[PDB]
This record gives C-alpha cells, structure tokens and sequence, in this order.
C-alpha cells in the first residue's frame, strides 16, 4: 500500500481486448 | 541473440505497462526468422494491440471534438494518424516478411491472417478517400482467407475461429457498411459454436464462451 | 510558436491522454518567459505528473519483481533503464522550475505551488537516488518543502487547497523518506485540525480525506 500524494490520477466490440 | 532474454524482457514490460518497450522486444524476436511459439505469438500481438489501440482511441477523441479555430484538432488528428499508419505498416511488414511465411500450423495461419485483416481495418478507418478502396480490399481479402482456413481446420468452438468471426463481422458492419452480412456472420458463428457446446472442457470453456458473449452483444446492438 | 496555440494543443493532448505531447507543449510555453497563469501552471504540472508517474509506477513493479536467478539480473537491467528515464524527467522539470518558473513568480500563491513541485520532484529523485548523492537530494527536497511551508503559513488560510496539498505531500516526504512518522503524523494532524476550524470552495474537502486516509494508515 502506497501513501496518497497530490496530484492524483458507445459501439463496437472486437477480439484482443484492452 | 538471447531471444529468451527478449521474450523475458517483453514479459517484464507488459507487467510494467510499457507496451512500446514490449513491442520493441517482440519485434526483435520476430526479426530473427525463427517461427514464433504460441506464447511469443500472443505477446507480439498484445504488445502491438496496446500500442496501436492507444492511437485509435486518441484519434476517436480528437475526431469527435473536430465534429463539434478547431483547425488545430484537424492538425493533431493528422499527427496521430501518421503515428497510427506507421504502427500498422510495421505489423504488416512483420506479417508479410516473417509471420505468414513461417506459419507451419494452420491455427497460426488463421491467427496471422486475421491480424492482417485487423491491421488493414485500422488503416481503412483513417484512409485518404483515394486509398481507401485498396485498403478495404486488403483487409477483406486477409479475413476471407483466414475464414476459409478456420472453417476447414478448426472446430466451431475454437477461440481463434470465434475471434475471427467477431472481428470479420465488425469489419463488414463498420468498414463495409453491410448490416445484413455482418449480422449473418456473427449469428452463424454463435449458432455453430452453441450447436457443439458440449465439447468445451471445464478448464477451457471460458476462452470460447467469452467470445460468444461478445458475438451476441454485437448482434443485440446491431438489431436494436 | 503561438503560446496560446500550444496551450490549446496541450488541452487536446490531455483529453486524449497523450501526456508526453502535453508536456512538450507546456515546456515550450514556460521557455517563452511568460509568467504561467493559474491555468498554464496547472497544465504543465498535470502533464509532468503523468509523465513521471508512469515511470514511478513501472519502477515499483519492476522492483517488486526483484524482491519477489537470470531473471533477477535482467530485472535490475530494466529497473536501471526506467530509473534513467525517471531521473531525466525530474531533471527537466527541476530545470524549468529553478531556471524560469520560480524566478518569474511574483505572487505568493504561485511561489508556494512551485516550491512544493520542487520538493516533489526531488522526492521522486530521492526514491531512486544513488546512495552517494542521496543525502544531497533529500536535503534539497526538504528545503524546498520547508521554504514553501513557511510562506504558506504567512500568506494563506488553512482552507486553501494549495496549502493543504503542501501539507499532504510534505507529510508523506517525512514518513516515506525521512522515516520520521511522528513528524509526518504530527505535521499532517496540525493541517487537518487548522483546516477543520476555519472551514470557510469544496476542493479542500478532497484533500482532508487524503490526510485522514494517511493518518489512518499510519495509525
């Protein structure tokens, strides 16, 4: 577990998903 | 030249979400000239799918903002388009120079010919009106050949056969603007696969079943 | 180039999640010498946050593999390559901050924000710092944080999000790099409590939960 710091981060369906 | 060191480094990259690096390793492995294993085959594909997919997603965003001084979006979209064409040409270069020619097993021939159909489909999505016909032709031609072979040599429940149907159907519906052909291709694949549903093992069922759920969703989506 | 066209293009890149493009746009704007507006400054920060953050995440992963024989040799080889990119990105930002962003800054709110960034980028260098230069790099991170901390105290109210974000980050510096949990816990508690009393903008609330999340994890 890493401590929190600031800043912080329709159609079609084809094979080989991401 | 320590291909295992590259197949290993490639596995390290995927873990670190550094697909550009992973692609560089797998492309070097392909360049040796030895036919890829089924494990290398799937690493080269995942690497390239993530690298080109980032470009496709970015292009769909910049080209959606273009629809609604937005000349800047058109310029950037041109940029992203060049990056995308460059990545497709790469994969297609590997496909013609090494993968397709060294493909001994039929399953790999279908997997490689399907990849060729997908990469030409991505080029078609961004093609100059002039070049578009030729590129569409190339994609359909690759998928048709993969199709014929999969029909001959694989069971309807094979995931490569099912994934080929899914992608070939999405090519007809979007690239060819043919809803009647696309729906028919997806329904047959689903129906033939469910006709032989009893064959799937407890361990390997999810591989074909997931693709089948997908054929159904496209069909549901296209019919409503 | 046109500084506003570059600023617009950076907004497009961010929407597209193309940060290296976003960073290239914002780096050019800063090089012009124009004082960054509270919008150009945020864009430059978000771009770089995401560039370096990708390296920081891959580093942790490739290290984790090292703690979890031929592969171990190759992982270190990869860990060093990612470290070199990370250092390079930090030094880029540190050059901008030191050389242009900090000197041009006139208002206190911007100066506190730039000095916090310098504390963060030195903190990232410290996480992968070579043992020899490790003491100098930590010294630099702390110094940047402390200088911003004092200025924050004398010019902002506790509720200001930049003052709050400064406390969060500076707290995490003490616990993670100085291994001084009482400071980090004590420093974090004071900002919350001061934030809780004035409590008179809802961006500060987001920060309070993060402070609460950390005192809690440390607890």
């Amino acid at each position: 577990i890493v401590p929190a710091t600031l800043p912080q981060l329709y159609r079609q369906s084809s094979a080989n998903l991401l | 030249m320590d291909k295992n060191e590259l197949v290993q480094k490639a596995k390290l990259a995927e873990q670190a979400e550094r697909y550009d690096d992973m692609a560089a390793c797998m492309k070097s492995v392909t360049e040796q000239g030895a036919e890829l294993s089924n494990e290398e085959r799937n690493l080269l594909s995942v690497a390239y799918k993530n690298v080109v997919g980032a470009r496709r997603s970015s292009w769909r965003v910049v080209s959606s903002i273009e629809q609604k001084k937005q000349q800047m979006a058109r310029e950037y979209r041109e940029k992203i388009e060049t990056e995308l064409r460059d990545i497709c040409n790469d994969v297609l270069s590997l496909l013609e120079k090494f993968l397709i020619p060294n493909a001994s097993q039929a399953e790999s021939k279908v997997f490689y010919l399907k990849m060729k159909g997908d990469y030409y489909r991505y080029l078609a999505e961004v093609a100059a009106g002039d070049d578009k016909k030729g590129i569409v032709d190339q994609s359909q031609q690759a998928y048709q050949e993969a199709f014929e072979i999969s029909k001959k040599e694989m069971q309807p429940t094979h995931p490569i056969r099912l994934g080929l149907a899914l992608n070939f159907s999405v090519f007809y519906y979007e690239i060819l603007n043919s809803p009647e052909k696309a729906c028919s291709l997806a329904k047959t694949a689903f129906d033939e696969a469910i006709a032989e549903l009893d064959t799937l093992s407890e361990e390997s069922y999810k591989d074909s079943t997931l693709i089948m759920q997908l054929l159904r969703d496209n069909l549901t989506l296209w019919t409503s």
